[PDB]
């Protein structure tokens, strides 16, 4: 389950990035 | 600079009120289609939401066919607890069940389990369902209180849970927690979770995936499994230990970046001789790992303070010369 | 040898069965005549007898006569606080204000203050009532918890107080109790009282009554009093600071063995230049009281350990030892 | 008060004594 | 900034190759005219010029104008030591003239004497000559060695000494020397002379002459002085206690800028309670002295390392945390 | 109950009085009928036997035969020493060499060397010949002076030595006795064998032979072998790291109890990864090791005291907390 | 003899500062 | 050479207790 939130996490820090 | 909470003050504030009305689906997962089940999930969420820090945590009555999993499941899991297990293990529940009341035919509540841990390990569960993010969940740790959900898997599925549910923790991590040792490792990685980069979080959440959920010793001659997800699921129990998945020592970075899978069994594993060896390994990585400060953990006022400059640093310094010197006196007056 | 508890669990354990059925009948001291306050006193005792360690203290409500006197108690000696008192005790107050919410039009209640004390301080009260033995309010106070009372003195004599009351304590006692070093020193006299011989826990209760009911320091280049009683009675509070009173140094052999009286003022003072000063004297005389063993406090389970043979020193060192091991990865990473 | 305790803690152990 | 050596091998190279040719004249002195006196003095300088670190003390002969002081000086000041000496000044001769040979008859030498010190208290002492700095001296001070004159006061003065020399020193100093809470207080104050500016040499130097060669101390229930002059004159002895002196508590700052005298006895004098109270109030003044790093003394290597960053406290750190589990052993195996 | 010496000051006494009039023999080992050899033997005995603690090291001077060994041997070794070398015993000679003056065409004396070795890592030599017995050198371990022989090999045989000699000890041992961590690990080994009994001190000698003279490590990525006989044999160095030997990871139980010979190479290896990890586990092997009592090192005077009481401990806590206030001071100035 | 020494010091420094 | 001395030190160690 780490791996969903992992690129959950990572996908959401760079949504505001762009 | 990523946001950490400072105290469990901020943690119930912002965290209660930031997030707000997050129902959990789950409909595509083995069963979840009965009103029952939704009805259920959302009496968990009234509860967690509404709780409070600090607060009594609230009674949850449990029907017949909850408790008749639970029997089934307690009855099964522990003629096999027998091998596969780790010693701190078959202890914990030996007290938990002479204490807490472990049976078959009496499920446990909360509030009861949550006293005992606390008053002997200092453990804290906060009852919190839905989703979970990593930063807080990490967070949680660090003050060495477990987020936990109150309802049980569903009845479709006895022998595993698509999603973990309270059985899962009582029985995969609530032995592993009362371990003083384990404790000690498992807050400090809650610590170093803290403030940790992006990437940061998912590298020591990794770990605890790898360590935590899934876990292999040699202790008294012979290899034993700690991990909650090993020590959870029957057919990983046997799998596990079984020659055929990949067993391979201990690594931090190896477990950071080893490939994963999911609704699916483990074959790659990782095996420490000895807690400690994982305890200061974390440490030194942690160290390794980059941040403009440290934490430090105040058991007396259950807080924790940065750590990035040397004032601080003596601050607990000061305190910490005071213990010794009032060891000292006490055994000059010993003997 | 004296039996002592090891942890709150026996302490409310033991403690709750023995004892029962001791109600108060404070008959001879000013007031206490009209039915109401009796009843007030029984509303105490039941809910202090019947509550349990670890459960939220009950609320309980405040007519007018009560909250009347809080006003005018609290008008009254916040206009002095601002003489004759000390540091801590001032931010002390100023912060328990704007956040506990003291005010003389609003009386806060235990549930509330409770929780600030030990987030803060680590500090939790018990809602005691009617007579208090020695070694029981030592050993309370050795676990960093003041057992304190909810019902207020009598209305015929608002500026004393025969007996202490929930005002005294709030006053005299709270203030000094949020202070961190003044915790910790409070905390080592604790530890101390337990297993003290029947004239040691005189000897020890001695210096209490000598140092925080009565009690004086010199900072910032004047003389305050921090003790409870010389800020709790506003004749006393001029009294304390005045030179009628004999003033001398703090000695713990002098105060537990100095003449006391009772219902009247105080003529012997003891004055400390510093809190540590007092903190490492009262430790050196711990050392000087025979004990065939120490006593050391877990913060991590709110558990007491007896310190009789080297193996438990060194249980403890090995964690000392691990703390010194994190700071200094910590300092490695720091700069 | 202290000095109430005192007497009253030595009288109270010194009463199983005799 | 201020430049300091940082280990006794620069200490003797660049000391001993700066200075040169530097021949103390003391003509309006009482004597020193006699051409004996300036062929010892001049022999004393050769040997202490050419001496190397490390190398044996070249042994001196004696004629019978030292030795015959010797004899008068140690039989009176022998006879009074009974009174206004302190603890370990007496057991200091007692051990010494039993070994190292402490007679009136018979006067030691250095290599001998050097030797005893630094296998008792790790002390040696270097033989030199002329006028001394300030800088110089408290360096040696702080690597715990002791500069010593093989020359003895004028035969004119056997009673007092215009300058200091040999007897002054052995008596005065060398019983102080051998306390080992003495010599660790006078090896603190050598580290913090390390780098102290022009001011800073200056205030750190007024507190020796005020504490090592005059000093008070109250110990055993009667006041005894430690002071080097104190002990070192035998008029200055019954002064030094006398009620016509001012005697006042010992206070670092009082001392740095206290008005002095010389060649005239003293009425200023400063009392410590406990060696350990000037201890600790030095390292507080020290901490107060500004200074952009700290300084370490290693005994291992008897080399001292800046404390300027964290990587070099951390390097000591974790000697000292290898100690206490070395020692945390040790405790596990007895008992 | 073993006896064993306190301190240098008896080492010396007792050892060079109860021993008297020991020469040496070797008359089956190869070469040792030339006259020269013998007459060699008997000054180096006269000057170890005659001389005492704390003196300066005779010179000796050397004829062609060992310095044109000298010669061959240093260059022939160091063209090779750029592989199966360790990191710390490169810069070791490095340093050496620019400073002590290693080169083929000079041989450097003793007092030089003892001088360098002593300031920089506090090890001192004694020029000891004959026969040297277990206790004693595990002893003069303790104290970190490391025994040894004026003499060199015969020329005979100048390749392998069947005795050591001068340049096996300067060659194998030197380089590593300079390693801090080394010295330190070397220091609780001698410490360990204080007062170990008759088969104690063979187990704990087993050790010294089996890590001390012949050692491997991994640092760097890559295998390095440390051992004095591995580092001293040209054979032997390419032997050590060839894979027809046997290779094993470092154990001291195994190690203690592995066969031996004589006369002859060695084919069982103990790999260590990390000197800490020896080092470590020898101390848990050491506290395994019975004992009625500890022993403990004290740089400020090179003293050795026993550790049987607690009230000895509190003694050496007492320094060791004294110096982390030093330390914290120093923090709190530092920032 | 201290008090020689600290202006000794201090004189010394400042003649070079002039 | 340790396996000499090993044995020279047991062996002179029982030497006295026969
Ligand atoms: N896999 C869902 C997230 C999760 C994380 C940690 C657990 O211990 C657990 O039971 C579940
Ligand atoms: N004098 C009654 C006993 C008592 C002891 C301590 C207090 O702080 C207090 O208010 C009252
Ligand atoms: N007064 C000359 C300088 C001096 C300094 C310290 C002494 O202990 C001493 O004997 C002499
Ligand atoms: N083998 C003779 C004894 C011996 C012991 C240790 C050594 O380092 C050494 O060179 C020789
Ligand atoms: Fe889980
Ligand atoms: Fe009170
Ligand atoms: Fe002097
Ligand atoms: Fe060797």
């Amino acid at each position: 389950s780490l791996i969903e939130d992992a690129r959950k996490e990572r996908e959401a820090a760079v949504a505001a990035a762009a | 600079v990523p946001w950490f909470p400072r105290k469990v003050s901020e943690l119930d504030k912002c965290h209660h009120l930031v997030t707000k009305f997050d129902p959990d689906l789950d409909l595509d997962h083995p069963g979840f289609s009965d009103q029952v089940y939704r009805q259920r999930r959302k009496l968990i969420a009234e509860i967690a939401f509404q709780y409070r820090h600090g607060d009594p945590i609230p009674r949850v009555e449990y029907t017949a066919e909850e408790i008749a999993t639970w029997k089934e499941v307690y009855t099964t899991l522990k003629g096999l607890y027998a091998t596969h297990a780790c010693g701190e293990h078959l202890e914990a529940f030996a007290l938990l069940e002479r204490f807490s009341g472990y049976r078959e035919d009496n499920i446990p509540q909360l509030e009861d389990v949550s006293r005992f841990l606390k008053e002997r390990t200092g453990f804290q569960l906060r009852p919190v369902a839905g989703l979970l993010s990593a930063r807080d969940f990490l967070a949680s740790l660090a003050f060495r209180v477990f987020q936990c959900t109150q309802y049980i898997r569903h009845a479709s599925s006895p022998m595993h849970s698509p999603e973990p549910d309270c059985c899962h923790e009582l029985l995969g991590h609530v032995p592993m927690l009362a371990d003083r040792t384990f404790a000690q490792f498992s807050q400090d990685i809650g610590l170093a979770s803290l403030g940790a980069s992006d990437e940061e979080i998912e590298k020591l959440s990794t770990l605890y995936w790898f360590t935590v959920e899934f876990g292999l010793c040699k202790q008294n001659g012979e290899v034993k499994a700690y991990g909650a997800g090993l020590l959870s699921s029957y057919g990983e129990l046997l799998h596990c230990l079984s020659e055929e998945p990949e067993i391979r020592a201990f690594d931090p970075e190896a477990a950071a970046v080893q490939p994963y899978q999911d609704q699916t069994y483990q074959s790659v594993y990782f095996v420490s001789e000895s807690f400690s060896d994982a305890k200061d390994k974390l440490r030194s990585y942690a160290s390794r790992i980059q941040r403009p400060f440290s934490v430090k953990f105040d058991p007396y006022t259950l807080a924790i303070d940065v750590l990035d400059s040397p004032q601080a640093v003596r601050r607990s310094l000061e305190g910490v010369q005071d213990e010794l010197d009032t060891l000292a006196h006490a055994l000059s007056a010993i003997g």
